[PDB]
């Protein structure tokens, strides 16, 4: 599970549940910043080296813009998300 | 295609 | 707490669920069937005689479309019901 | 308004 790839996976975590926020109107979910946490708590359940983690935020931030140009309608990455999304969200209870 | 992209990252992450 | 309260609360409960699952498309949420044993199981957990709900499953299905009509937009009302869902929502994911 | 009357319902469902 190379690094790069920890990255992307985490950040599209990232980017997922911040458009159920945003866009699914997700209301019951918490600030980026706990969001990040939980990505990184996540990593660390797998023993994963976060230390390699600097552009985790960027990216994450640069794949929900790109989520929000993506053309694909809400009614669709919504039902898509809050299926999938599950098990992080779960996480994201206890931080 | 950020969607497809990431919503085939988040499958390979839960396996 | 005396019946029909007990009844409209729990049909609210009911139609709110069915509402998140398809206008805000919350995929991750059951059928009609497990969202009516949930508020049923709910009373029960509050001592409440849940053989006086006869109507229960109509007015649900009658408020259900009550919200579909409001005209209060759907961004709004899932912002809403997302937030104030939660322990409805927790409940459901044991039955 | 059924959801003002819904939302209202929940919040007295949650005291």
């Amino acid at each position: 599970v190379p690094a790069n790839e920890q990255i992307s996976q985490l950040a599209s975590l990232v980017a997922a549940s911040k458009y159920l926020r945003v866009q699914c109107e997700r209301s019951d979910l918490p600030d980026d910043g706990t969001i990040l946490k939980t990505a990184v708590n996540v990593a660390v359940q797998k023993g994963w080296d976060t230390g390699r983690y600097q552009s985790l935020p960027q990216l994450s931030e640069n794949l929900y813009q790109g989520l929000l140009k993506d053309g694909t309608p809400k009614a669709t990455q919504c039902s898509s998300f809050n299926r999938t999304m599950t098990p992080f969200l779960d996480a994201m209870r206890t931080v | 295609r950020t969607f497809r992209q990431v919503q085939s990252s988040i499958s390979d992450f839960y396996d």
